[PDB]
RNA sequence: GCUGACGACCAUAGCACGAUGGCACCACCUGAUCCCUUCCCGAACUCAGAAGUGAAACAUCGUCGCGCCAAUGGUAGUGUGGUUUCGACCAUGUGAGAGUAGGUCAUCGUCAGCU
RNA sequence: CCUCCUAAAGAGUAACGGAGGAGUACGAAGGUGCGCUCAGAACGGUCGGAAAUCGUUCAUAGAGUAUAAAGGCAAAAGCGCGCUUAACUGCGAGACCCACAAGUCGAGCAGGUACGAAAGUAGGUCUUAGUGAUCCGGUGGUUCUGUAUGGAAGGGCCAU
RNA sequence: CGAAAGCUAUUUAGGUAGCGCCUCGGACGAAUACCAUUGGGGGUAGAGCACUGUUUCGGC
């Protein structure tokens, strides 16, 4: 369950998720990436489940890079509380995902067993994804 | 109220507006005493024809036209009054 | 200032020829000698500081300036601008006379003296030594002494390299090794 | 800081008014201030406000 | 150091430029002393006097007497150029000795400041 | 040098009597006897040491 | 041709490295009587001077190592009108930042002095 | 009441929105003239260390700014020293802000003053918080009034 | 002809008051609006890590 060690501020404005991932849309460290075609929030729980399912399938013969870090706190209001009376407490952390962003990179393994692990990970993620190769331009 | 997460972090204070900023812009006619910039510190510095108040307010020392420039080795923003 | 006269007479030329310097103005020379007597026990007794001032006045021959703390340190119980040391800067004939005295009368009176190590240069041709017992100087007298204290002697020279600094100090007969 | 009166020594009854710390300044203060009743700078002495 | 001297001259230089008056800048070296009068715009020299002038070139320059002569001569040159009211600019030099002697000579030989 | 703020500082004649080598220099030390030199007489300070003097077993039994 | 003073300008002007310069000028430099300096110190400031040196500094010259500057094209954003699956898209106007090619070891003014 | 953000690149702009401060301090911590430059890091050095004071080399501020934050700060607004009272009196062209009541900035003029050799600078403090209308009552001044008249009482005006 | 449901204040909050907005009368007369060209200041959208933080991998 990724989380910043410490933050400048506890709570954050909602913001907007708009635009394409012009940064982080490249397989940078690995040989094989899983990139998102849709936008949304990637919860730290989703990142942890996907990392577990890739690690199990690659079995300590390959290297994984997690390109997403959840650094946005999301507040939640408990049940049976009226509107107002101050912003709710932080319950979990997300990363903002734009269409195009690499989420996971794999290197040091066969293409087939990398595609299997990436498909397995995609199954646990709230995104339409695609598997991308490393090109050079 | 399940999870009791209604945590009071009470901060609803704010100060009154100060109405700072540029009052007269470049190329405008100006008479002596007219306030040009209200600011905190010297975001703009006083060049020829403009004076500086205890509040860092910039005002025309003489009549003319307001001119903005970047001058000096600190690349500072300067306001001048040109006799024109 | 017999050392001043002797340096301007023969030490300068022989240093030039020994270092193989091209320009007479490239020769190293001593610019200042600073005596420091930092007493960290001050601001809690207020007797040691005046004793050290008196001892420095006796040794250097100048009125020393009381150096005060540049910061607060809780570990040493030191606050801003508290007098915690003494320093005197000697230049010109005063510095040359002090150097002659330290070389000829003071350093030999150091108990268990085996020489001053030559690696005690800062790397810019400046030398520094520490005298553990100040009674080495004949000016201060053993009979009516307050207590045993030490001192720092820093020789700031015009040299730019450690070799030039050590050659300059060897020219005056400094006890190296 | 207590409020005190700095009164003209010219006897014109003119006074300035100010504040002071009676712990870092326990004596009565005195300054040369301008007296408009005689149009001169004279000594003003602290008095009780 | 000229860097420190120019650091400590800039306050007076900027205040004189704000005042918008002609300025009598001095500049002394161990050998010579110079005095020149600059326009309020700050980029025009309209009068000058140094110890490089032939009258006092081959003489005891670098001296308080030479400074007195240079001040006396620039006062005459300013008078002949139409300048009567300047602001003195010691240029970071202390107002003392040679600079003071030049200023007193210029102040007594017609220039008022 | 500021006047009337610095200590006494006058001539003195240190003398290493072991090697019998003199050292004429300015110092603040107040001596007792004023031994004469070639020029004149300065306060004289005797010195024990100075820079001119300071520097298997089986077969035996 | 060079030096100095004061400016314009404020990195394409800077940094770094190397080279040249002592007739003028500048800088170190000599001494501390005198003026004046130091919570101590002729270091700095100040004065009186020329025995010495361009060593340092400074000035000038060279270069692309850094810095700085910087297109064209594209992309992002965006005013107006329309559409929309709410992501955006179309018409029109506008148009970055980053990055790339490239550029740069400044350019001028007044006055004085030596040649 | 002050600072930041929300606040949509002029101003303004709400929420029981997100974060922090104030209800003071200072006769120097004000004025002026003169002078200075910080935090750190490494190397050397008696006690002495991770870090005291001393020396050196880099160091445009990675410091400081009485205090929160923002903005600013080398001509330093930061840090010293000498002398001082401009933390003046009468005002104020002209602006800013503003429902009003208030609030803010201000060259210049007169008089007296301080510092400076001078041109000058100075009407508090880097600035933006440190605040409370009127009534009533007190106090220091004042010829303005003074219920027949002269006073006085009381009232008014100026300061508090 | 033609609003407002705003700002400020209020023992105020569904009341009231100044201002804003409506109308009528008078004064004034282009000082107004639109567009073209043009002089300004900005820190938002976007973007980016130069600061404050935060993040991953490799080297050390």
């Amino acid at each position: 369950m990724l989380q910043p060690k410490r933050t400048k501020f506890r709570k954050m404005h909602k913001g907007r998720n708009t635009g394409l991932a012009h940064r982080g849309s490249t397989v940078a460290f690995g040989q094989f990436g899983l990139k998102s075609l849709t936008r949304g929030r990637m919860t730290a729980r989703q990142i942890e489940a996907a990392r577990r399912t890739i690690t199990r399938k690659i079995k300590r013969g390959g290297k994984i890079w997690i390109r997403v870090f959840p650094d946005k706190p999301i507040s939640n209001k408990p049940l049976e509380v009226r509107m107002g009376k101050g912003k709710g407490p932080v319950e979990y952390w997300v990363c903002e995902i734009k269409p195009g962003k690499m989420l996971y990179e794999l290197e040091g393994i066969s293409e087939e067993l990398a595609r299997e692990a990436l498909t397995l990970a995609a199954a646990k993620l709230p995104f339409k994804t695609t598997i991308v190769k490393r090109t050079i331009m | 109220a399940h999870k009791k997460a209604a945590g009071s972090s009470r901060n609803g204070r704010d100060s009154n507006p100060k109405m700072l900023g540029v009052k007269i812009f470049g190329g405008q006619a100006i008479v002596a005493g007219n306030i040009i910039v209200r600011q905190r510190g010297t975001e703009f510095h006083a060049g020829a024809g403009v004076g500086m108040g205890r509040d860092h307010t910039l005002f025309a020392l003489n009549d003319g036209v307001v001119k903005f420039a970047t001058k000096g080795k600190f690349n500072r923003r300067y306001v001048m009054v040109e006799e024109a | 200032a017999r050392l001043k006269a002797l340096y301007n007479n023969e030490l300068k030329q022989k240093i030039k020829e020994e270092l193989g310097l091209d320009n007479v103005m490239q020769v190293p020379k001593i610019t200042k000698i600073t005596l420091n007597m930092g007493v960290g026990g001050a601001s809690q007794d207020k007797k040691l500081l005046e004793g050290a001032v008196a001892d420095m006045t006796a040794i250097a021959g100048q009125k020393p300036v009381v150096t005060k703390a540049r910061k607060s340190i809780a570990g040493f119980k030191i606050r801003e601008e508290w007098p915690i040391g003494c320093k005197v800067t000697l230049r010109g004939e005063q510095m040359y006379e002090f150097l002659d005295r330290l070389i000829a009368v003071a350093i030999p009176r150091v108990r268990d003296f085996r020489g001053f190590s030559p690696k005690a240069f800062d790397g810019r041709g400046n030398y520094s030594l520490g005298i553990k017992e100040q009674i080495v100087f004949p000016e201060v007298d053993f009979d009516k002494i307050d207590r045993i204290r030490g001192m720092d002697v820093t020789i700031t020279t015009s040299a730019a390299t450690d070799d030039e600094g050590r050659a300059l100090l060897k020219a005056f007969g400094f006890p190296f090794k | 800081r207590d409020k005190i009166k700095l009164v003209s020594t010219a006897g014109t009854g003119y006074y300035y008014t100010t504040t002071k710390n009676k712990r870092t300044m326990p004596g009565k203060m005195e300054m040369k201030k301008f007296d408009p009743k005689i149009r001169q700078h004279v000594l003003f002495k602290e008095a009780k406000i | 150091k000229k860097a420190a001297r120019l650091r400590r001259a800039k306050k007076t230089r900027a205040h004189i430029r704000f005042l918008g008056v002609y300025r009598l800048t001095v500049n002394r070296t161990p050998k010579h002393i110079y005095a020149q009068i600059i326009s309020p715009n700050g980029g025009e020299v309209i009068a000058q006097a140094s110890t490089l002038d032939g009258s006092l070139r081959s003489g005891a320059t670098g001296n308080a007497d030479a400074a007195t002569s240079v001040g006396q001569l620039i006062a005459e040159r300013a008078k002949a150029a139409g300048i009567t009211k300047v602001a003195f600019d010691r240029s970071g030099f202390k107002y003392h000795g040679r600079v003071k002697a030049l200023a007193e000579a210029a102040r007594e030989n017609g220039l008022e400041f | 040098m500021r006047k009337d703020i610095h200590p006494d500082y006058h001539d003195v004649l240190f003398h290493d009597t072991n090697a019998d080598v003199f050292f004429l220099t300015r110092s603040t030390v107040k001596t007792k006897t004023t031994r004469e030199y070639e020029g004149s007489e300065y306060p004289y300070y005797p010195l024990d040491i100075s820079s001119a003097s300071h520097p298997a077993s089986f077969n035996k039994r």
